[PDB]
């Protein structure tokens, strides 16, 4: 009496290509594949293309399933129910700044200016002029300088400005102050929220503007080593690309990455109980135990 | 023209498809587009996700010559690996078919 | 198997092409020459699989500042690329210096 | 760095330094092309056993 | 015009004998964050040409936006009307969906 | 029967895979040569049982 | 390939065409003389197709 | 550092072993010690049993190919001399299943 | 890497003893920890001999 | 957690002027946990995982 | 368990007192690692004085 065909599940050979879209497991793990009915199917076989509606697919028509992504800016979340991977061809949408950092190594030695009203373009009544751009709600930038006087010892004030608001009022007070230490450490003062104008309706940005880790301690001249902000203005997108751990990220023309899923491989606690289903794939059943997904970054994959 | 005149007798439009592999070689070397590939959408020549044209110039065939060389090798020994089944398969028929 | 031997002739066939890249581009401006590295591969048992190409880099040291008596030219002799946008609005880093309007 | 305008910058391509590695180059595949024979007539015996 | 406003003009370029039109067809009312805000729809009437009987259609400017994306461009653009014409092929799809070009 | 040349058949196979890995990674930079080695099995009987 | 060879003997020879028209118009009125520019060639790949 | 000074920030630690040959492969260029490798064993260059550096400079491949294409037609011979039996095997077994 | 770790050229970090305070020397018997490079500025030293 | 007590032993060592000072073999008995790799059968009859 | 060599010709530490804030004072600094019950890991550095 025949008993039953076994199977054989020791790795095979790895053979490079050159594709975009064709990846390959090198340890214990399936690819978890569905179709228009909600049967699930397991698969080693990784030859993916795409199609009319854009989501990943095998060259017979079974869908690739993997953890979604959402959230602001989307996360990938651990363990959700599992879901069609899609690529998405719309458009970003801008985001508003809310923080900024600026870096700066002042200068010890500087003497303090005479012409003591501040003036903006009377140049000998600031020391030091710095510029970030921010971002609005629709995308337009903001030119938001700064003006860095030094008023007493190991003091120095600091004043704002925008640079593209057409009604721009010229400040009179100073946004804030900065104490330095004896051996020049900033202590306090570190932080200051400011609001930009506005341009052709758009929202007022209101952003934090810490000056942390900064310096003075006779540096030669004054500058600014590192300036950042979190915001962007839109875009659309250019590639995609898999990456090694398994998420997929587009890339947009604002020099930005979106997540748009991860593979989800899943391993059982038996195989030689898979039945075959004609084409590439496999079926979970009894005497294989249940699915067991899981990450392709760490654990048993 | 004679009189110091230009006129634009048109701009070449190219394609792009949401997905390859789907267009059907037709013939010559010409695709055509189907059910598996999406809908034509045309665009200009510079601006968009379009590359852009160059002038007295073509393009080769991008076929390798010694990777396709040592594709047959493997070939012909998965023919020839092959046809010794139904050397097999036939001569078990032959001697089940003259025992009575 | 044959995979042993054609992973290995895979690879030797792109070390003949990137030296054959460099020789042909010997008179380009802002061209840096390249060389590519392997690694071995290895499955669960003991054997050996093949080779793999780990990734082509690059060499960036400086070349020769050559004089050519035009106005419009800039030639960098430390670190810094120049900064160029495309049509579309991607940006671009380049090392090559000759300009025009 | 700094600028230095009327000038351009050459390839750092050093030719007698890549007219060596095609010697060591070709030798590589000129021996890795001699597993292929061997493999092929380990298994055309296979073949004509029977 | 002014700040998230916009004015649509349309004309007819085939029949030379319409009308010049200096009439603001519509307008466009965008969001202060950037989305559509009303006024998408639209009806224009075309002109005839050799005695058949003219077209009168909506049309829509659904899904638009203004957030500042560079320049000015157009998507998609679609429509559901077609010229005649005769059968040149036919096939079976993976469905048993008999089509026809 | 057939073991006491299958067993041999199969030996032989990776003593051409080492030599060929050997060869396939000549250009590398942190490779070590590689080496097999063999010996014969018996059970209680006095007749091998092949490599 | 075959490509990267003949591509760059291809354009390392109007780098001889542009250097011989330039010796022969050595006496005409109002000739200006002219260089070549190259540039590389790169596909989705990593690996340099010519020039 | 700019002000005509030098700082260090680290130091490049090795590790020997009791016994070589049983460290298992995983892939690319490295190794991972398990049983039948021993403890780690960690120093620095100079001092001690551990040979120095030099920068500037990698470590070639130790495979000679005199000693390794003369192996492959030993092996070569080993397979089709084993083969050699299989042959008279099938032609006994044969003879006693086609007798009478 | 960017964040500027000694990495070798598939995506491992290189280990190694650290630095303590400034002025910086090397332990001997610490937690091996992965090299970096920081980019941040060197401190001033007062003067104490002449 | 609970505190640990051992027995450190310098046994067998040396002095006598070996240039400086090194430390040429150390070992303890613990060991931090871990999950389930392989099994495999001896040949004993017993069946051992690492 | 620990071996050691020491030098027999190095010189006392010229430091009068033992304080484990400067490398001075001592001759010779090593460490073992231990585990505790939990599993983690516990540093013992060993000071060797002459």
């Amino acid at each position: 009496k025949v008993a039953g065909i076994t199977q054989d599940f020791t790795d095979g050979t790895t053979t490079n290509t050159g594709r975009g879209l064709d990846v390959a497991i090198s340890q214990n793990g399936f690819f978890r594949l569905v179709d228009s009915n909600g049967s699930v199917f397991y698969s080693r076989n990784g030859q993916f293309k795409l199609d009319e509606n854009r989501n990943l697919v095998n060259m017979q028509g079974m869908q690739l399933t993997g953890y979604p992504a959402t959230g602001t800016p989307p996360t990938i979340q651990q363990g959700a129910n599992p879901a069609p991977i899609t690529i998405p061809n719309t458009l970003m949408a801008a985001k508003s700044t809310t923080t900024a950092s600026m870096q700066i190594n002042l200068n010890s030695t500087d003497p303090v200016p005479s012409k003591t009203p501040f003036s903006v373009s009377d140049a000998d009544s600031y020391n030091k002029k710095g510029t970030v751009t921010v971002y609005d709600s629709q995308g337009n930038a903001h030119d938001m300088n700064v003006y860095f006087v030094k008023t007493k010892d190991n003091e120095w004030a600091v004043y704002t400005h925008d640079s593209s608001d057409p009604a721009a009022t010229a400040p009179t007070t100073a946004s804030t102050t900065l104490k330095f230490n004896e051996n020049g450490i900033l202590e306090s003062g570190g932080t200051v929220n400011i609001t930009t104008g506005t341009i052709n309706g758009a929202t007022a940005a209101t952003f934090s503007l810490s000056f942390l880790n900064s310096m003075q301690q006779n540096t030669g001249a004054n500058n600014i080593v590192a300036t950042n902000q979190n915001g962007y203005k839109p875009g659309d997108l250019v590639s995609y690309q898999i990456n090694n751990d398994g998420t997929v990220v587009g890339n947009y023309s604002n020099e930005q990455e979106q997540v748009l899923g991860q593979i989800v491989l899943a391993n059982f606690a038996n195989n030689e109980g898979l039945a075959s289903q004609g084409d590439n794939v496999w079926a979970a059943t009894q005497a294989s135990g249940v699915a067991l997904l899981g990450t392709a970054g760490s654990g048993n994959f | 023209y004679s009189n110091e005149q230009e006129q634009v007798l048109g701009q070449i439009v190219l394609a792009n498809f949401a997905n390859n592999e789907g267009l059907a070689s037709q013939g010559d070397n010409v695709w055509a587009a189907t059910q598996a590939s999406g809908v034509a959408l045309l665009g200009t020549a510079g601006s968009g996700n379009f590359g852009k044209l160059t002038n007295g110039a073509l393009e080769a065939s991008n076929v390798d010559l010694s990777k396709e060389l040592v594709n047959m090798i493997v070939a012909q020994r998965n023919y020839q690996s092959n046809a010794q089944t139904i050397k097999t398969q036939d001569q078990i028929l032959n001697t089940l078919v003259n025992l009575r | 198997s044959f995979s042993q031997a054609v992973s290995g002739l895979n690879a030797a066939a792109t070390n003949l092409d990137v030296i054959g890249n460099n020789i042909a581009n010997s008179a380009t401006y802002g061209f840096k020459s390249g060389t590519a590295s392997f690694a071995d591969m290895f499955a669960g048992s003991k054997v050996g699989l093949g080779v793999k190409v780990a990734g082509i880099t690059q060499d960036f040291t400086d070349g020769t500042t050559t004089n050519t008596g035009r106005g419009l030219d800039v030639a960098i002799s430390q670190n810094g690329f120049f900064r160029l946008v495309d049509s579309n609005g991607s940006v671009f880093y380049s090392r090559n210096g000759q300009f025009k309007l």
